[PDB]
DNA sequence: ATCAATATCCACCTGCAGATTCTACCAAAAGTGTATTTGGAAACTGCTCCATCAAAAGGCATGTTCAGCTGAATTCAGCTGAACATGCCTTTTGATGGAGCAGTTTCCAAATACACTTTTGGTAGAATCTGCAGGTGGATATTGAT
DNA sequence: ATCAATATCCACCTGCAGATTCTACCAAAAGTGTATTTGGAAACTGCTCCATCAAAAGGCATGTTCAGCTGAATTCAGCTGAACATGCCTTTTGATGGAGCAGTTTCCAAATACACTTTTGGTAGAATCTGCAGGTGGATATTGAT
């Protein structure tokens, strides 16, 4: 038991560069990472939810809460592979 | 005479003037056109609650006010008692505004 | 209704003074008023920013105090006195 | 897979377990666990893909800390992201006050 | 007759509203029993903390209504209150009379 | 259309400690926003503990020992001490 | 006991730090916000060990009021 | 004899430090400050060796951070040798004390 | 700016053990099939609350002199804190072991969640009140010029 | 050491806009009688975690010296605070018109609950492997002297 994401660290490791690894410690890192940025978008987005008497965490509520938690262009393309994904787990 | 008070005399009775008191400092209406032209930037055509441009308003004299102390604490520690933009920079920098 | 331009210009500097002496500054540089003028800018936008984006999420097209309220909440400027 | 649906590395379903369990709402929609896995992705990537080439700057193959920390405190939005974080055995981007130098 | 639950405490706020806000809140799945209670209580009592502290303060200005300054004045002057609420602004507040010793005159 | 506050309560509390004393409308508001703040930090971080420890429900002890984090100080001692005994008045009748 | 925090490695954080001279005060003072900062996160920590009805500080319990007190950290638990 | 000017082992000892990524204060005596501290708080105790580079490794942090924003400081008033003074200022602006 | 003589980084090379990564398999989830409850979307539509104008008035914002005295550039020097080569002891560290103790289970008695039904306590008007905002003036300092 | 010249104080005043009371409906506590679970309370492994024990080896503590950094005292170019005057525009009060919150209603399209059914993701060996880590040899960066 005690699971983690490190299977998904890696394999998205393997994509961006085939020839390189991760350290132990540095695969740590990583994980508390993913973990934290969850936190925070679930936690702002539970907020939309309350705030608006509404009471389901749609996918709307993910989004905009993103436009909030994240910055930049950082922000625009993190919404974009958001909307991609939802687009195709919908069709088929 | 003229009954000229010397320099740095009437700014002391200023301090101690608008410490006492709690009235907003900028003048409500210019703030609020600033509010709407900001926002206007953001999103066309939007309707304003009357409190909301109220809150806005206490929120931000308050932010400056107290940006303002922290710049004053910061030009006294190089030996002046002139607030700067060198000195306002400095505090937001370790306030990480901006780092 | 008539057009919005060059506002924050209407933060007038005996107004800045006068906030910075309730802050307990007794001798302003010059440059200071335009410096705080950017600095106060980049507030507000901020702020307003994140309001609306309350305002946007719940469909409305007012920005009601609550979305004020809740935004400064996030940027932890925690504000009292308007809406619970 | 629900994951491989939206062609996700990450996983969907763990997301949509951690939400319905993690007292946020007291429904959960579902598209939500989906873009929220994809968001994760995406940022994972990012920082990945900077500590790579951080990484390879170095003439290493493998991503220790100090290639992590340089990616973030070097990408001024992932500094941004990450202003409030910090990596152990990070260490800090050489910085020295030029008033400092000799000359 | 009936015991409204904020009096089996004896206390002044609506332990009731407390536990339905505690529940609805999403908090947790299930919330116990003298949660809302207790809760009641702490908030009740922090609510007389600053009460008190401000009375006072319209008192030292000869007035018998309390406004806003005299709570601001409240918080910044107990140290632990400035504490809990430092990150907290209060609308019409003001701030300490407080001027920096160096520029006063000699 | 009837929405909620803490008005009546913290009035109750008011006459309580100054009798003869009142309080103005912007204060009241200040009021509320207080309370609700507060009520917001503690049942927040008490309902971290419960996640933390594998816990299904929020207890009054953990509401406690949110407490003892959130609040500095005596403040907190004289704190804890109105709630265990409005707790321990409560269950006995 | 502090104490066992050595003026040199002071310095050494001092280094990294950026920082080029050192009055001889420093010191102490250094060793001052230091006993303070573990004072406080130490606290919040046990509290946590402490309520979950265990004796033993495990590196979440650190974690956990390291957050708590705006310090985050990553590597450690998660 | 060549002694080596003053400060310029400072600037030479910056670029290191800087460049490596290893906790500096001394392992033992810190793990035992650990404990002296935490026991004020409850006795007989027992920590995780990984919670101990926990609180390490954050002290750490927080104090090259520290120092930073000190030195800003004393640059800041002319100066280029961090004082008690320097440290408070950067404390107080935070918020902290 | 060069010359030389220390001391220093710094690539280049290079070998094996602590790790990283790769396997080989078991429960624990994640994913289906069906069958239920629901949240909150769409379409009115009552009606505050917000946007805009007017008007007259006086409350400030501007802009211009003038010069007091604050910030800044110098100069000087006492002395504090960096560089060192010395001498010595407390951190390193390497197991080794016995056991305090996080953690598992397996019941179950106590404490919650539920589903309705009365029964209040709270919220949203009007009816009455009454601190205290805005002026008015003498009494006191508090300044700044002689 | 004196005196005007002002600004700060403080108590008395008095109508009125912001509480304080006074009063009815009704949403939400409270009271009950079931229908679950939750979270300890004994029972007990395997960890990890103290602690003892035992040697070097850096790493720390000293005591010498003095280079150069921090402070104190001058000086003055001139920047910014204090007045004054000019007249613009922010207030203050009131009125409408209606855009658009909000309160209902009505209900599909969507999310939830079990009872099973399938694979995946986390472990603990098993099979590689990248650097840590030394060790010179070659500019680099410094520092003192012509
Ligand atoms: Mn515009």
């Amino acid at each position: 038991r005690k699971e983690s994401y490190s299977i998904y660290v890696y394999k998205v490791l393997k994509q961006v560069h085939p020839d390189t690894g991760i350290s132990s410690k540095a695969m740590g890192i990583m994980n508390s990472f993913v973990n934290d940025i969850f936190e925070r978008i679930a936690g702002e987005a539970s907020r939309l939810a309350h705030y608006n008497k509404r009471s389901t965490i749609t996918s709307r509520e993910i989004q905009t809460a993103v436009r909030l938690l994240l910055p930049g262009e950082l922000a625009k393309h993190a919404v974009s592979e958001g909307t991609k994904a939802v687009t195709k787990y919908t069709s088929a | 005479k003229p009954h000229r008070y010397r320099p740095g005399t009437v700014a002391l009775r200023e301090i101690r003037r608008y410490q006492k008191s709690t009235e907003l400092l900028i003048r409500k209406l210019p703030f609020q056109r600033l509010v709407r032209e900001i926002a206007q930037d953001f999103k066309t055509d939007l309707r304003f609650q009357s409190s909301a441009v109220m809150a806005l308003q206490e929120a931000c004299e308050a932010y400056l006010v107290g940006l303002f102390e922290d710049t004053n604490l910061c030009a006294i520690h190089a030996k002046r008692v002139t607030i700067m933009p060198k000195d306002i920079q400095l505090a937001r920098r370790i306030r990480g505004e901006r780092a | 209704r008539k057009v919005l331009r060059d506002n924050i210009q209407g933060i007038t500097k005996p107004a800045i003074r006068r906030l910075a002496r309730r802050g307990g500054v007794k001798r302003i540089s010059g440059l200071i008023y335009e410096e705080t003028r950017g600095v106060l800018k980049v507030f507000l936008e901020n702020v307003i920013r994140d309001a609306v984006t309350y305002t946007e999420h719940a469909k409305r097209k007012t920005v009601t105090a609550m979305d004020v309220v809740y935004a400064l909440k996030r940027q932890g400027r925690t504000l009292y006195g308007f809406g619970g | 897979t629900r994951s491989s649906r939206a062609g996700l590395q990450f996983p969907v379903g763990r997301v949509h377990r951690l939400l319905r369990k993690g007292n946020y709402s007291e429904r959960v929609g579902a598209g939500a666990p989906v873009y929220l896995a994809a968001v994760l992705e995406y940022l994972t990537a990012e920082i990945l893909e900077l500590a790579g080439n951080a990484a390879r700057d170095n003439k290493k193959t493998r991503i220790i800390p100090r290639h992590l920390q340089l990616a973030i405190r070097n990408d001024e939005e992932l500094n941004k992201l990450l202003g409030r974080v910090t990596i152990a055995q990070g260490g800090v981007l050489p910085n020295i006050q030029a008033v400092l130098l000799p000359k």
